[PDB]
RNA sequence: GCCCGGGAGUCCGGGCACCA
RNA sequence: GAAAGAAUUAAAUUAAUAUAAUGGUAUAACUGUGCGAUAAUUGUAACACAAACGAGUGAAACAAGUACGUAAGUAUGGCA
RNA sequence: AUUGAAAAAAAUAAUAUAUAUUAUAUAUAUUAAUUAUAAAUUGAAAUAUGUUUAAUUGA
């Protein structure tokens, strides 16, 4: 009876709600009559008992380096219907420690199974029909989600979808992303570094476009639990380039932004790196060649895109920026 | 001056027109089907500002 | 359909700012009430803020920091 | 011989008709499209009346 | 296209316009 | 070592294409299915091909509205 | 909600209600329906109300 047992597995293991618990046992559905009417399959207790049985001795059987002892535990544990309750029933954006704790590492791999199931596609289809990565980064390979949020202009909550349009009211202040972490990575020294670029502002000299690096942050600490990127936690020393907005000049396509998230290279304690944060050019600015220089490996990404409207110029006139040049409407 | 013909039935026209374009929708639904008209609902209780 | 549907949008915009105000009226008599010193009016914006916050899903302490940090 | 004319009238009274091919048989025909007077789509319908070659009424409700 | 003769439909024969 | 999945390679081709012959077509235009009966809509069409003229052909883009699509987009009748 | 059985809540989505924003969002509640649609004297079923039989049960 290792599931019972709550010694050294953490206490997240078990259904937090006692009733719950209780029920699955030997339920949820709120109202009275809906109870009443409710009539469950015959026979599920004893075979489910039987079940949970076996199941909790292979778990005890697989109990016994790091990632792939990890791997075991994941193994062990996943089949537990408990944990399966706690993953399934309960939301893993807005984490809750105890009910789902991505430190434990078999909430992390459901974790990651689902985001591979939708969230991870969507954003591949994403960059993909946008063509994000092509044009700004030649390729990733998916690793982490990364959700974007725009809480302090407007005041509103959401989760922007990948690759959708928002209003230059929304992208007024600068964002909040939350790099949502798997693959058995160490916390206390791996750091980040998050990228906002826009490879489509016009360059009348070569008549083509040239890439604006929008908002950078460098060495950022993250915990699989803790990964809200909030100016409680980063700090001015962690800033290479500091938020510029959206601003579309009319007429000029619609402006893809494309939040890139990397991870530093790892060499005893967190490694920091310079950046000449003077030197670096951010109104024309080579993604690939800052990748090549600090070794970085682009984990996650995520995307919007901008157009022109009226509120521009006035967000433009806040942040003490041009007027903004007009372009003609026919593509000549 | 009298005034002609398509200048005097001119104000009715226009009202005929105006009547036609409120009753032009719910016929157009009606052409469609019943699927087409609950979308067109739906759409409409949305509650969803734009922004120009 | 922007020029169309621009003087709705502006109407529903002044309509929600009229909201925006009265609520902040509705603060500010609230806090006379209570006794507090106050400068008022960007308290009872930043109070204004919060209750946004609160209305859409937030943590109190968090929303109240989020509508500080705009302030800023 | 096959193939006669039908001039169809816009729904809306703008006065704006578009004109269409059909077989004799045909049913009777209507169509949304674009009425450039009011600049938005409307049904169009036959103006002048025709016979149809009458099809029975299918039964969805199981008679008899 | 419209009108006849052999409620609707089919199948046949007359006309009446169209004939630029 | 097994099971399942994802496939990949080979063959693809004269089957099918509303309709002659030709060229194309599995990455399917060929077939099945959901939604839809909407691009078998409305003003300007540059510029090409072709071309004695009259004509013909492809068509970017601008603007108005519509359909499907998570989106990218696609649709100004039909694989030509 | 009242009938059955023997403090609460923490997904997705759908529905109901409210509000936030020149953001089809958010908060609270509940998890419905999933192959149905008029018109049948003799088919079948159930319930309510009587009488009889082995206060009730069955028939
Ligand atoms: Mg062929
Ligand atoms: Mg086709
Ligand atoms: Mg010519």
């Amino acid at each position: 009876h290792i599931w019972s047992d709550f010694t050294t597995r953490p206490s997240s293991l078990s259904i937090q709600s006692s009733k719950v618990k209780n029920y699955l046992f030997q339920p949820s559905i709120s109202r009275r009559s809906n109870r009443i009417k409710y009539s469950p399959p015959e026979h599920i207790d004893e075979i489910f008992r039987m079940s949970y049985d076996f199941l909790e001795q292979r778990s005890s059987k697989f109990y016994e380096n790091p990632l792939k002892k990890d791997a075991l535990l994941i193994k062990a544990e996943i089949n537990n219907p408990e944990v399966q309750y706690n993953f399934q029933f309960n939301n893993k954006l807005n984490n809750v420690k105890d009910i789902i704790d991505y430190d434990v590492p078999v909430y992390r791999h459901l974790g990651k199974q689902h985001w591979e199931s939708y969230g991870q596609m969507l954003l591949m289809q994403r960059l993909e029909t946008l063509a994000a990565i092509p044009d700004t980064l030649p390729t990733l390979v998916p690793r982490a989600e990364v959700n974007i949020k725009f809480p302090f202009s407007t005041g509103v909550n959401k989760w922007i979808e990948p690759g959708e349009f928002l209003s230059s009211n929304v992208t007024s202040m600068r964002p909040i992303f939350k790099i949502q972490e798997y693959e058995l990575v160490n916390v206390e020294k791996q750091l980040y570094t998050v990228l906002i670029v826009n490879p489509d502002v016009p360059d009348l000299s070569n008549d083509s476009f040239k890439t604006a690096l929008c908002y950078g942050l460098v060495n950022i600490n993250l915990t699989y639990n803790d990964n809200l990127i909030d100016p409680r936690k980063f700090h001015s020393s962690n800033i290479i380039a500091d938020y510029l907005p959206p601003v579309p000049e009319k007429n000029a396509g619609k402006q893809r932004f494309v939040v890139w998230v990397f991870r530093q290279p790892l060499i005893q304690g967190p490694n920091m790196l310079e950046i000449d944060r003077k030197e670096l050019s951010r109104d024309d600015f080579d993604i690939r060649q800052f990748t090549k220089k600090y070794n970085l490996t682009a984990i996650g990404a995520h995307i919007w895109r901008s157009e022109w409207d009226a509120k521009v110029a006035a967000v433009r006139e806040k942040y003490g920026l041009p007027p903004g040049r007009v372009f003609s409407r026919v593509r000549r | 001056p009298k005034g002609h013909k398509h200048e005097l039935k001119l104000n009715e026209k226009l009202k005929k027109r105006e009547e036609a374009l409120k009753k032009v929708d719910e016929l157009i639904a009606s052409k469609k089907g019943s699927k087409y008209a609950k979308r067109v609902e739906k759409m409409k209780k949305n509650q969803s500002i734009g922004w120009f | 359909k922007d020029y169309l549907a621009k003087p709705n949008i502006l109407k529903q915009l002044e309509v929600r700012e009229s909201k925006r105000k009265e609520l902040q009226d509705k603060l500010s008599k609230v806090l006379r009430d209570e006794l507090k010193l106050d400068d008022i009016e960007l308290a009872t914006s930043y109070l204004i803020r919060v209750r946004a916050s609160l209305k859409n899903g937030y943590p109190i302490e968090d929303a109240r920091f989020n509508s500080r940090y705009y302030l800023k | 011989s096959k193939n006669s004319v039908i001039k169809l009238l816009s729904t809306a009274a703008s006065g704006y008709s578009r004109y269409i091919s059909i077989k004799k048989g045909a049913p009777l025909v209507t169509q949304v499209r674009y009425d450039p007077v009011v600049k938005r789509h409307v049904l169009f319908k036959e103006a002048k009346k025709r016979k149809v070659a009458e099809r029975k009424p299918l039964d969805f409700l199981r008679t008899a």
